[PDB]
């Protein structure tokens, strides 16, 4: 019934640390990730095959497992604590926020 | 048998086409005209740079040809017959690969040296 | 003992490549009138043991059929007649709900003193009012590009030709019957020429191809993707008899000195819809079929198909080339049902047909032809072979899938025909060891 | 070139909407597929549909969008619309026009550049 | 050493680019596009003229040959040390250039002598 | 001596980027003198 | 650039119609603008021209 | 013809013209 499942949904890290974000693809397939913050649109960060976006200077990485599709961020930059979002071709997940 | 159908014999029994393959090397501005006026051009090109390394080396005028260059194991450690016996031309290519440079460029060397030293003994 | 490095020449092996193909084949039809004979038979020779990966969604022969395509329209269309002089006020009333109208204008004649009232009818699709006063009509592209008419020598008949291979390279051919486009091929041949292809202008259904040899073989790049094509190879054709029912008089006016253009002059008994009038139970049969194909790709859901909530006119009717007249017919009842897993297996099914006579294949930007008007009346028949179709998004969890006519996108056709060849280039010098210096 | 995105108005429940986006003509014509997509403030993104540039066929994210939204292009003006009929307080939203130029098969779906955006707002 | 590296070398010494020489032989209507099509032929045509005069005279596959046509003092009655060893070729062309078609005429004259009658006596 | 801005013919400033290159053509054949037959 | 000095180039410096090619060894910077702020505008002269 | 006055001692100039349209009429 659901496409794509967002977890934590919250995380709360420190500047250094690593975020560890993650949703699960029903039915596989491939899945990417685009970053938000309130008031602007959504970049694209990283290619559903774990390609880097260009324009990001090497701070976003990830891979899949199975049906977990895992994007993590390199010592929470402060620059991105910001809310973001796996896509699945035409689905989108419910988006996930940082803390500190 | 015919045109690349020794492609999936061995590498020994695949010899028996190599004139068969060599044969199928060589055959008004319209949209259409001006596209077979550049692939005649393209194949007399192609043709001829096949042509010319033969020539370079001692192998023109033979399909089959040995100059002076030893075959080491950073090439191959098989023994012929896991070479020649049980692998098709294409496995073969593909296994040495990164050593077509280096092998064309001794061959050239070696033919070289072949040849300045044989005519300077005929000369001397 | 100790190896020698020993050269071969005329080794049986290759790489893949793009290169230059050329045309070969079996009236003035611009695919044809400059070109060459294809050998008396293709040699086929069967690569015993050989494996290799194909990919019907990257064929550059796939490209190069569509550039050849462009390039030898625009030349055999390239030296007729400018239309422009004709981008004149309309004034008419129509002659099948106002379909047909008689419009006279306003024409500088070949003397440069004079002018003519002239006269030609014209089709309402062709057409756009001026300036709302319901008799002012113009030209329906004028205000953007130029119209050239087609010489009426040339002909459209999609004569099939044979893509071959220069001296150096060769194509390979695939022979698995229903291969799904990519990955290994386990059954593979060499060949020096494609079959013919025919360059058949086409939208939704796929007329005069080839047939699959044991089943429908439904392929996609991904079915899971909703925004691709996916394309219906049929292994039976439905047959389509289409007519144009309408005893025609070709008329000409001139339009300077030596231009001479072509208008639908005074029709002869009454005015027809054109239709397509295609088999009943053929079609019913065939999306049985399809259906149950489509089936195999998806969670064992109810299909049902549907027809398009938009796209230009070009794409959301069926459309094709006849007797060299282009028609644009309504397909919704093809694709009106719903089939279900347990379902099983007389009389015809009609398109109503409309006529356009200022088309613009490939949407060239600045330019569009006029058609001839053609004389008599017109009848022609196709074969179809296949199909392009969609799929509706946002149905995860609805239950049932909802398919609907797709394309519109020449190239998909011709990933058909072209689907089960590769090129590759020949690469005759290698080297080996050996026990001699 | 950031997708120029018109609109931002406010209508009454039962009013239509026309949204366009465009950009230069060297990205329009690299571009193969528009989407749009939908955030309802504190709801998440909504996937809305997609015209192909070519040939203006569409699709939705779902049968109601299908039913009340008609999507299109322009080729000549290097345009996309979204036409939203039949609007109610439920389709408060931001609305963003995007861009795929990623004609690259079964990698997956991609938005190069996402535009401004526009809020559309429907009250009594 | 490099392509002409050995043009200022002596004769003699200059014998060891004869390959690296001759491998510098061999290598949609725009303006550029024109001027290519039109290169590719020229190259094409002077690699097989240089072929087809080694062809004639017994030379071809090789780069250094002899055929029986002696060397008189109208052309040169100087010591080979004062020509393989104290002259560069270019000096050497120059010096007896007056000669290039005399020697080649005899050199074919007598090569086609030499075919023939090789060839009658296997014959006998 | 007075002097004063010349130029105009598009080819006197061609002249300058190529100032320094000449067009030969290779002859790679050619004969001498030898000890044997 | 020249590499050592400026060297200046004459078939004949005699000959006072032939032009003098003067090669400098260090260039001379050259900024250009012109500072008014446009609107391009496009009308047609006919069927999309 | 061109008809106009100047908008730098003239340099610029705002001309008004008579052309036919892509319309014939
Ligand atoms: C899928 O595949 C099918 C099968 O190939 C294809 O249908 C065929 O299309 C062709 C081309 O449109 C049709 O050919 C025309 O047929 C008519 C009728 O001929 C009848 O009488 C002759 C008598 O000898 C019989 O042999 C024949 O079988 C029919 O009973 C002809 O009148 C046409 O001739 C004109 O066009 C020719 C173009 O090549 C010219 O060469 C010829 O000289 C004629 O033109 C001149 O005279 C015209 C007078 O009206 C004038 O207007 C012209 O300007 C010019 O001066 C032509 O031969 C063929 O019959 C179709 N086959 C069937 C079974 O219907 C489909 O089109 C294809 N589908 C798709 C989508 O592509
Ligand atoms: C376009 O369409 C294609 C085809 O439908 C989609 O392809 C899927 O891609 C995903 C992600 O790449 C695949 O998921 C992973 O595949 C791995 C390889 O599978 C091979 O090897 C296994 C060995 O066990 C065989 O069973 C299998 O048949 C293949 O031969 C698997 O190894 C992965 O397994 C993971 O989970 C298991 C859990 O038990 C762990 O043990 C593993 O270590 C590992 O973590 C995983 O399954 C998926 O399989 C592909 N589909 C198909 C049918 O092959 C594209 O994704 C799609 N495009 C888009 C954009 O969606
Ligand atoms: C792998 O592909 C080859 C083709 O490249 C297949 O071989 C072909 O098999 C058909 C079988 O029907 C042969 O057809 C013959 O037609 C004549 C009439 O023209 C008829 O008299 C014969 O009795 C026969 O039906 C066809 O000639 C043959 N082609 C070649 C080149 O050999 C092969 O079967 C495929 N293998 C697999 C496993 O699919
Ligand atoms: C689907 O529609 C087609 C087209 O109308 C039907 O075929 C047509 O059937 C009629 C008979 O009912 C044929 O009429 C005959 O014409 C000849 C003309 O020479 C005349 O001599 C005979 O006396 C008779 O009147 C007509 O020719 C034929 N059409 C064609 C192109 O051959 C078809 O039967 C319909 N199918 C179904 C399932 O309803
Ligand atoms: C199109 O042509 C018709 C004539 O064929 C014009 O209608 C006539 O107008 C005159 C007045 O100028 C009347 O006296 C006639 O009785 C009208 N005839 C008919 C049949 O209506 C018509 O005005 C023209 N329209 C345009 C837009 O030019
Ligand atoms: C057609 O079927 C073949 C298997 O018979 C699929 O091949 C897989 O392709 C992927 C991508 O190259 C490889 O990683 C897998 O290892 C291949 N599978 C096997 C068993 O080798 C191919 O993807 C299918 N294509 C379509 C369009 O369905
Ligand atoms: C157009 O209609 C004709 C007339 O029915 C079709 O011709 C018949 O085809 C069947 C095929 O099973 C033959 O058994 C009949 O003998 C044919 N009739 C005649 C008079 O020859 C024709 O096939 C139809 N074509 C298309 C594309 O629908
Ligand atoms: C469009 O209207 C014109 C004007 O009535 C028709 O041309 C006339 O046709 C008759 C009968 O052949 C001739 O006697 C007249 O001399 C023609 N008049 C002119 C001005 O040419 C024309 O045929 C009509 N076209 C259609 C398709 O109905
Ligand atoms: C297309 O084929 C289907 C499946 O054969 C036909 O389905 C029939 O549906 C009616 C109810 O509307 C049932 O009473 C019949 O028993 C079904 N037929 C069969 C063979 O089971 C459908 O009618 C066909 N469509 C057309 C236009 O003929
Ligand atoms: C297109 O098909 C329709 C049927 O759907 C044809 O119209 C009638 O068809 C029935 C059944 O075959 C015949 O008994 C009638 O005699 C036909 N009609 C009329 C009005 O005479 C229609 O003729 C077909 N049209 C074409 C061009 O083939
Ligand atoms: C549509 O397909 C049918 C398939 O049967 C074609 O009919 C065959 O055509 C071949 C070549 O002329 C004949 O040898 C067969 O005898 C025909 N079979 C039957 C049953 O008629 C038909 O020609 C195709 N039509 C088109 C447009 O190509
Ligand atoms: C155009 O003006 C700018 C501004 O003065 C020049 O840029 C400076 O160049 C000097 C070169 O010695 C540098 O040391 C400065 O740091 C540069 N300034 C800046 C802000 O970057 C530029 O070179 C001028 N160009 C020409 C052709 O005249
Ligand atoms: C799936 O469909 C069922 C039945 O209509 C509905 O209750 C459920 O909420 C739906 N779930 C999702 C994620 O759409
Ligand atoms: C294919 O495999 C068979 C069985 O090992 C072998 O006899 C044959 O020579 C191989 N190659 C070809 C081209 O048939
Ligand atoms: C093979 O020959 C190359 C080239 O002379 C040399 O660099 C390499 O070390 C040799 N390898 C072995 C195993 O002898
Ligand atoms: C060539 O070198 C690459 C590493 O750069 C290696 O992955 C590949 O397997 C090598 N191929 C062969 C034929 O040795
Ligand atoms: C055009 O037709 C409409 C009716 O569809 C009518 O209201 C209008 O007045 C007509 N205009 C002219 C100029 O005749
Ligand atoms: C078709 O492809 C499949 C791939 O799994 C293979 O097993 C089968 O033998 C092929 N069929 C042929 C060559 O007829
Ligand atoms: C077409 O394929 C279906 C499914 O495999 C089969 O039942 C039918 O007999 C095949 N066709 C023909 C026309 O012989
Ligand atoms: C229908 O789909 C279900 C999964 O939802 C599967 O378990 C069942 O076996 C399928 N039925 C058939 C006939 O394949
Ligand atoms: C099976 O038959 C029943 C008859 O009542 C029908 O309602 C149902 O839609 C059919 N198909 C499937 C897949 O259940
Ligand atoms: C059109 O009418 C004329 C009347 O003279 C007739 O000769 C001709 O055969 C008819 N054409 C058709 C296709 O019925
Ligand atoms: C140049 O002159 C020197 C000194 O006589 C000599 O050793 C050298 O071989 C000559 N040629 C070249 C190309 O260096
Ligand atoms: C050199 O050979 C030519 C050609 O046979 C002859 O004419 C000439 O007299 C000879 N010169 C000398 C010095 O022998
Ligand atoms: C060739 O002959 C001319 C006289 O016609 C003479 O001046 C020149 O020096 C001679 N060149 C050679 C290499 O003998
Ligand atoms: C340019 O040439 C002059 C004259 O030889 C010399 O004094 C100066 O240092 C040279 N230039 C540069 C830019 O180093």
């Amino acid at each position: 019934e659901i496409v794509l499942t967002q977890s934590p949904g919250t995380l709360s890290l420190s500047p250094g640390e690593t975020a560890s974000l993650s949703c699960t693809a029903a039915s596989y397939g491939h899945m990417t990730w685009y970053q938000k913050k309130p008031g602007q649109p959504p970049k694209l960060l990283i290619f559903a095959t774990s390609k880097r976006a260009s324009g990001i200077p090497d701070r976003f990485s990830g891979s899949q497992f199975g049906k977990q599709y895992t994007l993590t961020i390199t010592r929470m930059e402060p620059e991105d604590f910001a809310r973001y979002y796996c896509q699945q071709l035409e689905f989108f997940g419910q988006g996930t926020r940082l803390e500190i | 048998l015919g045109f690349l159908g020794a492609a999936g014999s061995t590498m020994g029994a695949a010899s028996m086409t190599l004139t068969v393959q060599a044969r199928q090397l060589l055959s008004k501005l319209t949209v259409w005209g001006i596209k077979q006026l550049q692939a005649r051009v393209l194949a007399v090109e192609r043709y001829l740079k096949d042509q010319q390394l033969l020539g370079i080396w001692g192998c023109s005028g033979k399909l089959i040809c040995c100059t002076a260059v030893p075959w080491n194991a950073s090439w191959s450690n098989k023994s012929l017959d896991n070479i020649w016996n049980n692998m098709t031309w294409m496995e073969w290519e593909k296994e040495i690969s990164n050593y077509t440079n280096l092998i064309y460029n001794l061959i050239e060397e070696s033919q070289n040296q072949q040849e300045k030293n044989e005519q300077e003994l005929l000369e001397l | 003992e100790e190896l020698w490095v020993t050269v071969y020449y005329g080794v049986p092996v290759w790489k893949e490549a793009t290169t230059t193909l050329f045309c070969a084949s079996d009236r003035n039809v611009w695919a044809t009138h400059a070109c060459v004979p294809t050998d008396p038979s293709p040699q086929e020779v069967v690569l015993a043991n050989v494996t290799e990966n194909f990919n019907m969604w990257k064929n550059n022969m796939v490209e190069q059929m569509h550039e050849d395509i462009i390039s030898l329209w625009d030349q055999s269309l390239k030296p007729c007649v400018k239309l422009t002089p004709l981008c004149v006020t309309l004034n008419c009333t129509d002659l099948e709900k106002g379909e047909i109208k008689n419009c006279s204008f306003n024409i500088t004649t070949s003397v440069r003193d004079k002018m003519q009232k002239e006269y030609a009818t014209f089709y309402k699709l062709d057409i756009v009012p001026i300036d709302n006063d319901n008799n002012s009509y113009r030209l329906i592209n004028c205000n953007t590009s130029v119209i050239t008419q087609a010489c009426p020598k040339v002909s459209f008949e999609p004569i099939p030709i044979h893509y071959c291979a220069p001296a150096g390279f060769a194509i390979l051919k695939c022979n698995n019957k229903t291969f799904n486009g990519t990955g290994p091929c386990t059954n593979v041949s060499t060949v020096q020429c494609t079959h013919g292809i025919r360059p058949v202008v086409s939208t939704q259904l796929l007329l005069n191809g080839s047939l699959a040899e044991e089943e429908i073989v439904i392929r996609s790049e991904n079915f899971t993707d909703n925004a691709k094509t996916i394309i219906v190879q049929l292994n039976e054709s439905v047959e389509i008899n289409c007519t144009r029912p309408n005893n025609n008089t070709r008329k000409s006016i001139h339009i300077g000195p030596g231009r001479w253009f072509y208008t639908t002059g005074q029709i002869i008994g009454n005015i027809r819809q054109a239709h397509c009038n295609i088999s009943r139970a053929k079609w019913n049969n065939t999306l049985h079929k399809i259906v149950k194909k489509l089936r195999e790709q998806f969670r064992n859901k109810t299909i049902v198909f549907k027809q398009s909530s938009g796209g230009d006119p070009e794409i959301v009717m069926h459309s094709f080339n006849c007797g060299g007249e282009f028609f644009y017919c309504n397909s919704t009842q093809l694709f009106n049902s719903t089939w279900y897993g347990n379902e099983s297996s007389e009389g015809n099914i009609t398109l109503p047909c409309r006529i356009k006579q200022i088309i613009n294949l490939w949407q060239e930007v600045g330019k569009a032809m006029y058609a001839p008007p053609i004389g008599g009346q017109i009848r022609c028949s196709s074969n179809i072979t296949g199909l392009l179709l969609t799929r509706d998004g946002g149905n995860n969890n609805i239950t049932t899938e909802i398919f609907r006519p797709g394309g519109g996108d020449m190239r998909d056709n011709w990933r058909s025909e072209l689907y089960k060849y590769k090129v590759v280039k020949i690469e005759p010098l290698g080297v080996a060891p050996t026990k001699c210096k | 070139v950031q997708l120029v995105q018109s609109g931002s108005g406010v209508k009454k429940p039962g009013a239509s909407v026309r949204v366009s986006c465009w950009t230069s003509e060297d990205i329009f014509e690299r571009t193969e597929l528009i989407h749009w997509v939908r955030q309802a403030p504190g709801q998440g993104l909504e996937w809305i549909g997609w015209v192909k540039t070519v040939t203006g066929a569409v699709n939705f994210g779902s049968p109601d969008f299908r039913q009340r939204v008609s999507l299109t292009r322009d080729r000549d003006l290097f345009t996309a619309h979204m036409d939203i009929r039949g609007l109610t307080q439920g389709d408060t939203a931001t609305y963003f026009c995007a861009r795929q130029k990623f004609y690259t098969g079964g990698q997956g779906w991609y938005f190069d550049l996402w535009g401004r955006g526009t809020l559309i707002v429907v009250s009594s």
